[PDB]
């Protein structure tokens, strides 16, 4: 679960952030724990000071998030860190690590979704498909 | 000749420089001493 | 008064009143050169006002020294103003 | 100290600064006919058509072609009579798009709702520009 | 979305999960190849088409590839 | 043939050429002194022009009705000069600049330094070709019968079809 | 402190043989013909090819050594060529009757046609460098000075390029002395821009007065005594400006008043000369001279008294604005980019100021009737200006993607700008449609109107009027201002506000410069297309390290082409793309700042007088009814004006008619690149490969096309030499055959 009452990082706050469609359409969390306070740049611009301890942040995108967590992995040397999406209606779906593993390391128990058995070049021609709802990279 | 500096005048820019120029020479010498051959003469 | 949000802010009209008069004094010191004639900006402004508003609906002129006087006495009570702002505000301890 | 964090919340995309939340700004924008409380979507169009109405005229009388003829004012008026049409069209395409059976507890955000305010902006707007009109033709 | 497609030229790199900023894109086991892991593209509902994914596969011609298709607010890239 | 062309000699709008483009350097030469650098500077274009007009005359090269030399270019031998000839001679030179260019090239993609010696050319190696150039019309016919000119299709890298 | 390390760097050519050594991408060679335009981009981008910023710092003090070498060879090239191939000295004799010329060309091919009829019996190219003005305002009378003074420039030439080398090789100083800025601004202000003053001054009390005086008088250049005898001898001094007898008593007791004959302050011009009075611009330069070297004792070095530039950034905060300048002394003491940024801009924006104070208060002897002159001077520092304004921009771009870290950049006035750059870029945006639409608006209503015949509909001085009140009445209070609210001053500023007409020989020299309806309007042209460069660099600047559309920009560094074609497509996002689109807009704006210049001064200032007093302009006063529509710049600007150089085969001038073909064809070459991009032309190079392939002649460094950004920065650098090229080849050929 993700726990809306996580305290945030210290922030004045920008014309960077979060916009009617956060409210309506939906809108990303990330979540993750510091040792220190920290100076960090938010992805919406400006620098930001981390907790120490529980941090918890909302973004419009996906991306932005991710961006975060890459500059936590990069600079600081945190990979605890949690993404979830939150629906206006108030469900929240975990996004990543999905699995608790990040996605460039193996794992067992995850499925090959949209692997092929041929190389690129053996594709059919689009004529072959003319007229039928195939796609010639299906 | 020192060899670092002979293999820098083997460098393309230099060599391409040097030979233009005396190209572009030896066609303004040819016009300026046998101007206006607007045809091989015969 | 409220400058912000949550944000009170104190906007004492003596702060006015003080630049007015810091202003207003010091710029009524005369003058030699033949704009002032033989008075200060302060006099040269207040006379250039009566003299155009005697001619109530028509508007002074370019040409008319009205302007320069206008403008140069503005200048130093808007720069006067502007100091006793800061200066009541550090008073205050809006830093 | 003077910019803080918009509600309270500085991951939302804006600022609380004098020009958007000082006490001046929070009065104004309160008492304005659009925000103005215990107001119908009638009552709203009806005076934001009469403010709009009126400074409409303005323009067309000192500015259009036949400013310098003896008819200059009522082409004044035709031409804003002109405009509010083309505006209340517009105001018709809006909530003709926008609104459907959603009856939110707003009020004026509804197909309903949007009907009252863009009748009251007609009427209220050739209203204005009427009594524009009978301003300056005396005087 | 856009499609994402994995062809069985991959030689289990994670060069594209790695390159990849929206998490498309995971490793799974596979038997086809010496890294004994092929990608995968379970999430392609969040696939913006940036193509970052191609730009790092080393394979000659690439084993993933991007077509890009039907526009959302996600692919779009959209904080509006 | 060529009615409306007539030897330049014969040209009555050419010799006015002539007249007035002269008439124009002697107002211009008429605001310098005597024996002044500007004077003999004139003097000098004043030569040139005069010899170039009396060279096209003395040519048999045809003029227009412009007055202007017109240049035969469809093979017959009385016009060689204005084009045959300087084809003949471009050819030559410009074969002659591919064929020691080509073989540099090949000469040092069977060495280590293939790349090094294109950006830092290997001089003593690129004189001993563009010295070799003066046969190249034979050298490179030879090079063709010989079966050594061309790659076949089969060893050149195309793209899908 | 002094702090070096010797015997840096060994001297050999080793390297010069291994190109690209000085970055680890490079050195390895290339596979490719990519690899050759990367090594000339890279090449002085220091801070690409190592993190020292000791490292860095020396490549540049020693760069800075090698550009003033070249400064002084071209200089020391521009006296050589005075002393030995121009009209200077019959020019001197007869300045009002005789063409500048300092180029000769050489009888080939015909082109000595080029070396025009420019008077003193000499022929060559009219030059429009204001250098014969320069030098006899310096007192330079005769060749040998001029010889002397090239010999001296390839001496200054050849010791900057011992420094150079001395300070990179043999001497580098170490990052601590670089850092020492206090000591810089001290030594620059009191030391270079102070004595540098004062030694001028110098030069023109004992120098250029006399012999200026003595020019004027009417004394013939070879009568008057060469610039010594007027130092040894004082009574040749004296006789001219009679405080010479009182020696240099009256400086150290305080009687100033009794040089008031060599150091003036009468304003206006030299009747005789059309320039600036010698005796002002002496005591212009004794002021300025006394104020810089003041200024020079304001910092801290080596003692207790001064200002730590540090203490006074971090005192200045308000309740507005966080931690104020807190941070910034860090930033302009590690960023070279931010340095950059801040110098470029300041020395585009005074190079623009001089433009103006040149032409209005034209300080040389003859150049206010050297109309060629006048407008070549306007036009070049123009230029150089917008490209330094761009330049600035593109510095600034680089410091935030490099050089900007987070936690210096706490709550300061940094951060908190690019935390409202929303607010920042959409205002300005709008500002940016008002003025387009309230500026160029205006002339479509205008032409429209035209067209229609409804002349009295228009705007226009004779219709709508829309008169500049403001910067007429600012005209009218520097009329006034002598003996009012500048007392002591005798005269105008500039005439260009008001009062007489100055002629020299029969030429108007300046006169008033009325503004009306015409002028109101391209002053709002010029202020929308500023406010639109301003726009797109600004813009490049904030949004450099992320965006809501690529929340990681920073990572993909200052200078790359897009990333990708999804998020609906994001070609030039970066900030290089930036400065890119802004040299476009930057060009646009300056274009029209010189047609202004060029049209209003023909129109309304240049021309003849009659001795009754009738001044005929060159373009007879149609700016006012025709500058007001497009149709009017495109009749009586650009077909009108360009009669000169369309008609110039045939004539001195022909070299300017091919300039102006030659530019045409560059611009419209640069389309090519703007239009296209590298996946059509890798292809088709695919193609062409194959053929070398059949022919066993392809080459081992594989051909590429150009990069996407290779495409983007060869097609601006044509689009801006073939525009710029073309307007330059324009203005020459007209002014020269009218002027
Ligand atoms: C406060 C009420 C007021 C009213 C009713 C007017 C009315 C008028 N003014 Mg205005 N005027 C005013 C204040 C006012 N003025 C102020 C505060 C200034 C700034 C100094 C001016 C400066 C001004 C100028 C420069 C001109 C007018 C002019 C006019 C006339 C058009 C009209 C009668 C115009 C006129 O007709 O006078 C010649 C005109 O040219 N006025
Ligand atoms: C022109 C009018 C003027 C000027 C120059 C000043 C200047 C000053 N006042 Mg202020 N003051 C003024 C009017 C003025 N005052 C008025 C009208 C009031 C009544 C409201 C006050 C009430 C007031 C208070 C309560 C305080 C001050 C203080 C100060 C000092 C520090 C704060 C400051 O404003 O820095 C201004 C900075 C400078 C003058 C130096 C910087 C260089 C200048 C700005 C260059 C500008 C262009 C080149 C400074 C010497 C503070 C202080 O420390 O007392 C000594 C303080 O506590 N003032
Ligand atoms: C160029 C420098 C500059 C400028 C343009 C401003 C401008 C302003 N200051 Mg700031 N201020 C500055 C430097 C500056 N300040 C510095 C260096 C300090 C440290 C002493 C301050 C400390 C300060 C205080 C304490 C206050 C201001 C306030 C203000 C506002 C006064 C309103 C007014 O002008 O009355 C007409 C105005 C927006 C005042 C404010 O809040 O007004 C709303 C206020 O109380 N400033
Ligand atoms: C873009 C600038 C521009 C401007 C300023 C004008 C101005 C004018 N045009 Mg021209 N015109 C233009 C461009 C422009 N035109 C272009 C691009 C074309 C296409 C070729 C034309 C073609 C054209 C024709 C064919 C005609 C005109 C005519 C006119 C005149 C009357 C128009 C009218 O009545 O509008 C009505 C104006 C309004 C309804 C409102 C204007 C905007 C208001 C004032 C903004 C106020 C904002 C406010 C300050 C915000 C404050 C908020 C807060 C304090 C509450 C007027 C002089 C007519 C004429 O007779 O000329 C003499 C006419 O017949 N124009
Ligand atoms: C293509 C057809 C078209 C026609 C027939 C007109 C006709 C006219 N235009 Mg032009 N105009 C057009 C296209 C057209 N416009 C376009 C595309 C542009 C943009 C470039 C303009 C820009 C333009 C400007 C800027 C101006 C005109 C003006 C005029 C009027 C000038 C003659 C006059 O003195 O009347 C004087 C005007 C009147 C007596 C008022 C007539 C108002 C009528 C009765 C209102 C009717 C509204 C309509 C029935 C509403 C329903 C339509 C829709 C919602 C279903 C005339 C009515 C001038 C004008 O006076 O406009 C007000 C004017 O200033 N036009
Ligand atoms: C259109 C193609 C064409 C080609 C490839 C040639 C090629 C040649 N012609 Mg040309 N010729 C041409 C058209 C052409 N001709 C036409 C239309 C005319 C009449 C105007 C001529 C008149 C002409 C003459 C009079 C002569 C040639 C000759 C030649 C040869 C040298 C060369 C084979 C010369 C030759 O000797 O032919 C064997 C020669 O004397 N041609
Ligand atoms: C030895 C060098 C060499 C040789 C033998 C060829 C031969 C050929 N080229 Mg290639 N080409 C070359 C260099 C060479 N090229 C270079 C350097 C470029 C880059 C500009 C090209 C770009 C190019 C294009 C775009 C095309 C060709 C084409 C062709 C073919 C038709 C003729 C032509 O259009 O030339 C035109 C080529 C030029 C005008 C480029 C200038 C050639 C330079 C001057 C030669 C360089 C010589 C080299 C530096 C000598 C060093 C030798 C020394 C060290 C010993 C022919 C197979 C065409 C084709 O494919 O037809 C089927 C074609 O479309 N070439
Ligand atoms: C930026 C600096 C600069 C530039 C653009 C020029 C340009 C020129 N010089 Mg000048 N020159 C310069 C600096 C410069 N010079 C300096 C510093 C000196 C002192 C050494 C000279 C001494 C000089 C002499 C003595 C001559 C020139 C000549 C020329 C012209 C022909 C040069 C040539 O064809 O080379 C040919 C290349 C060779 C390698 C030989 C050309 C207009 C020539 C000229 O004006 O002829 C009438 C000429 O005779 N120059
Ligand atoms: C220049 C005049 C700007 C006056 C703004 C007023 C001004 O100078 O305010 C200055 C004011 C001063 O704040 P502080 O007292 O904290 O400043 C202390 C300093 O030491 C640190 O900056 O700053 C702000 O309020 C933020 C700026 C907002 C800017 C908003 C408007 C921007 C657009 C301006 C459009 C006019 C352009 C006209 C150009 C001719
Ligand atoms: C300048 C200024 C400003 C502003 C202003 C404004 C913006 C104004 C506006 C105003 C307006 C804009 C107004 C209006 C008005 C209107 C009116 C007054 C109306 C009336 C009406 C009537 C009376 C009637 C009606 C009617 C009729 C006729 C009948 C039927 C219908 C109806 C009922 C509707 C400010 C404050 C900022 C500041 C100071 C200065
Ligand atoms: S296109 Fe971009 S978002 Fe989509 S899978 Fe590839 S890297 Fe990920
Ligand atoms: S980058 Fe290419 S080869 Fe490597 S894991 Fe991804 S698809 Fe496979
Ligand atoms: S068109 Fe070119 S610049 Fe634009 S996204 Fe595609 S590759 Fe990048």
């Amino acid at each position: 679960t993700l726990n809306l009452k996580m305290p945030s990082p210290s922030f004045g706050g920008s014309t960077g952030g979060w916009l009617r469609s956060a409210e309506n359409e939906e809108k990303y969390a990330i979540t993750w724990i510091s040792k220190n306070e920290e100076v960090f740049e938010m992805p919406t611009a400006g620098a930001a000071l981390m907790r120490s301890g529980e941090n918890l942040l909302y973004f419009a995108r996906k991306e932005q998030c991710l961006s975060l967590g890459t500059q936590l992995k990069t600079q600081f040397k945190i990979d605890n860190y949690k993404i979830y999406r939150v629906f206006p209606n108030g469900e929240i779906q975990y996004l990543h690590p999905k699995d608790g593993v990040f996605p460039e390391k193996v794992n067992e128990g995850r499925k090959a979704i949209n692997t092929l058995t041929r190389s690129i070049g053996k594709n059919p021609d689009p004529v072959v498909v003319k007229f039928i709802n195939k796609q010639t990279f299906e | 000749m020192n060899k670092d500096l002979l293999k820098y005048l083997s460098t393309a820019p230099v060599l391409g420089v040097i030979w233009i120029a005396i190209t572009a020479a030896i066609i303004v010498e040819f016009n300026r001493l046998y101007p206006d051959a607007l045809f091989f003469p015969l | 008064f409220q400058i912000s949000e949550d944000t009170p802010f104190d906007a004492n009209p003596l702060v006015i009143i003080v630049a007015l008069l810091g202003w207003t004094l010091p710029a009524s010191i005369p003058s030699n050169i033949p704009i002032l004639h033989g008075t200060g900006l302060t006099q040269a402004f207040f006379t250039s006002i009566q003299s155009n508003l005697a001619e109530w609906p028509k508007g002074p002129a370019l040409d008319d020294p009205f302007w320069l006087y206008m403008v140069l006495w503005h200048v130093g009570l808007f720069i006067v103003l502007f100091f006793g702002t800061i200066g009541y505000g550090i008073s205050k301890n809006r830093v | 100290d003077f910019i803080k964090p918009y509600n309270d919340d500085p991951f939302v995309g804006n600022l609380a600064t004098p020009i958007n939340t000082s006490s001046l700004t929070k009065n104004l924008l309160g008492n304005l006919p659009i925000y103005r409380r215990r107001l119908s979507p009638l009552l709203r169009g009806l005076e934001i058509g009469m403010a709009h109405g009126y400074f409409f005229i303005g323009p067309f009388y000192k500015l259009g072609p036949l400013r310098n003829s003896e008819i200059a004012l009522l082409s004044g008026f035709l031409s804003c009579v002109g405009l509010i049409i083309f505006l209340t069209v517009g105001l018709l395409l809006y909530g003709n798009t926008s609104f459907d059976k959603d009856e939110s507890k707003d009020q004026l955000q509804t197909s309903e709702g949007w009907n009252q305010f863009t009748a009251g902006f007609l009427v209220g707007a050739i209203g204005g520009a009427g009594f524009a009109y009978l301003i300056l033709v005396n005087l | 979305a856009h499609n994402v497609k994995i062809y069985d030229t991959c030689i289990g790199c994670t060069q594209c999960v790695r390159a990849c900023p929206c998490d498309v894109l995971e490793m799974v086991p596979w038997d086809g190849c010496k890294a004994l892991q092929i990608a995968s593209a379970p999430r392609t509902e969040d696939c913006v088409g940036c193509k970052r994914c191609e730009t790092a596969c080393p394979t000659d011609f690439l084993s993933i590839r991007v077509y890009l298709g039907a526009e959302t607010s996600r692919s779009m890239g959209l904080a509006y | 043939e060529f009615n409306n062309l007539i030897p330049c000699k014969e040209s009555k709008i050419f010799n006015k050429r002539l007249e007035s483009t002269i008439k124009k350097l002697e107002n211009k030469l008429s605001k310098y002194e005597v024996g002044s650098s500007s004077y003999l500077a004139i003097k000098n274009t004043i030569n040139k022009t005069n010899n170039r007009f009396h060279k096209y005359m003395e040519s048999g090269v045809l003029c227009g009705k412009d007055g202007l030399p017109h240049l035969i270019a469809d093979g017959r031998w009385s016009h060689a000069g204005e084009f045959v000839i300087p084809s003949l001679l471009f050819i030559y030179i410009s074969g002659w600049i591919g064929w020691v260019g080509r073989g540099y090239l090949s000469a040092i993609k069977n060495t280590n330094k293939a790349i090094e010696n294109e950006i830092i050319i290997d001089v003593p190696l690129a004189l001993k070709f563009m010295s070799s150039g003066f046969i190249w019309p034979l050298s490179a016919l030879r090079e063709y019968t010989k079966g050594d000119l061309l790659m076949k299709d089969s060893e050149v890298t195309i793209s899908p079809r | 402190k002094v702090l070096i390390d010797r015997n840096v760097v060994p001297t050999n050519f080793e390297k010069w043989s291994k190109p690209g050594h000085f970055s680890r991408s490079l050195a390895k060679g290339p596979k490719t013909t990519t690899w050759i335009w990367n090594l000339h981009a890279d090449a002085h981008d220091f801070d690409s090819h190592t993190n020292s910023l000791e490292e860095i710092s020396r490549k540049i003090f020693s760069a800075h050594f090698g550009q003033l070498a070249v400064i002084f060879i071209w200089l020391s090239g521009m006296y050589f060529h005075g002393a030995k191939f121009s009209n200077y000295v019959a020019w001197l004799n007869n300045p009002i009757n005789i063409k500048p010329s300092a180029q000769v060309v050489w009888p080939i091919i015909g082109q000595e046609i080029l070396n025009a009829d420019v008077g003193g019996g000499f022929q060559g190219i009219q030059i429009t460098s204001g250098l014969f003005q320069l030098w006899r305002a310096s007192g330079i009378t005769n060749e040998m000075q001029l010889y002397v003074t090239a010999i001296g420039g390839l001496f200054m030439a050849s010791l900057m390029l011992f420094a150079g080398w001395f300070h990179y090789h043999k001497a580098a100083p170490k990052l601590e002395w670089f850092q020492n800025v206090e000591s810089m601004l001290n030594h620059h202000l009191a030391g270079l821009l102070g004595l540098g003053s004062l030694g001028w001054t110098g030069h023109l009390i004992h120098v250029s007065l006399p012999i200026n005086k003595l020019l004027d008088s009417g004394i013939v250049p070879a009568q008057i005594p060469l610039p010594h005898e007027f130092i040894l001898n004082r009574n040749l001094m004296s006789e001219l400006y009679p405080s010479f007898n009182k020696g240099l008593l009256p400086f150290f007791t305080l009687n100033w008043n009794e040089y008031n004959d060599f150091l003036t302050f009468k304003g206006g011009l030299n009747p005789v000369t059309g320039g600036l009075w010698l005796t002002d611009i002496a005591h212009h330069h004794l002021a300025i001279a006394v104020i810089f070297i003041i200024a020079g004792h304001m910092y801290r070095t080596n003692w207790s008294i001064g200002h730590s530039l540090k203490e006074i950034l971090d005192a200045h905060k308000g309740p507005f604005t966080g931690e104020g300048h807190r941070g910034l002394f860090e930033i302009l003491t590690t960023s070279w980019h931010a340095q950059l940024a801040i110098n470029l801009a300041m020395l585009g924006s005074l190079s623009i100021i001089v433009a103006h104070h040149m032409y209005a208060m034209p300080p040389y002897p003859y150049l206010a009737t050297d109309y060629p002159t006048q407008l070549s001077l306007f036009t070049h520092h123009m230029w150089i200006g917008g490209f330094c304004i761009v330049g600035a921009g593109a510095h600034a771009a680089i410091f935030m993607v490099r050089d900007y870290s987070p936690a210096q950049n706490y709550n300061n006035l940094l951060d908190r700008v690019i935390r409202h750059r929303d607010a920042i870029i959409s205002h300005l945006n709008w500002v940016c449609i008002f003025l387009g639409f309230h500026s160029f608006g205006l002339y479509i209503h205008n032409d429209t109107m035209r067209a229609l015949g409804r002349p009295q509909d228009m705007f226009s001085d004779v219709a709508i009027q829309l008169q500049p009140i403001f910067a007429q009445w600012i005209q009218n209070c520097h009329s006034i201002a002598p003996g009012n609210t500048a007392p002591n001053v005798l005269a105008t500023t500039s005439y260009v506000f008001g009062g007489d007409i100055i002629s020299v020989g029969n030429k108007i020299a300046i006169m008033p410069m009325s503004l009306g309806t015409a002028d109101f309007m391209v002053h709002h042209i010029h202020a929308f297309t500023i406010h639109v460069t301003a726009l797109i660099l600004l813009k490049g600047v904030l949004f450099a390290r992320n965006s809501r559309l690529i929340p990681d920009k920073a990572n993909l560094g200052f200078r790359f082409p897009c990333d990708g074609p999804g998020r609906g497509g994001t070609c030039q996002v970066s900030g290089w793309d930036h400065v890119f689109l802004g040299l476009f807009w930057m060009y646009n704006s300056l274009s029209i700042v010189i047609f202004h210049f060029s049209w209003k001064m023909q129109s309304d200032v240049w021309g003849t007088i009659s001795s009754s007093g009738d001044i005929s302009h060159i373009t007879r006063g149609n700016f006012a009814q025709s500058a007001i529509t497009i149709n009017g710049w495109l009749r009586d600007f650009l077909w009108a004006q360009a009669s000169q150089v369309i008609q110039s085969y045939g004539s001195s001038s022909s070299a300017y008619g091919l300039m102006f073909l030659g530019a045409h064809f560059v611009w419209a070459f640069s389309l090519m690149f703007l239009f296209s991009g590298r996946g059509y032309w890798q292809e088709l190079i695919e193609s062409i490969v194959w053929a070398h392939n059949k022919l066993k002649v392809a080459p081992s460094i594989q051909p590429r096309a150009l990069s996407i950004t290779q495409g983007r920065a060869v097609g601006v650098a044509h689009y801006l030499l073939g525009g710029i090229a073309t307007t330059w080849a324009f203005f020459l050929a007209r002014i020269i055959a009218i002027g």
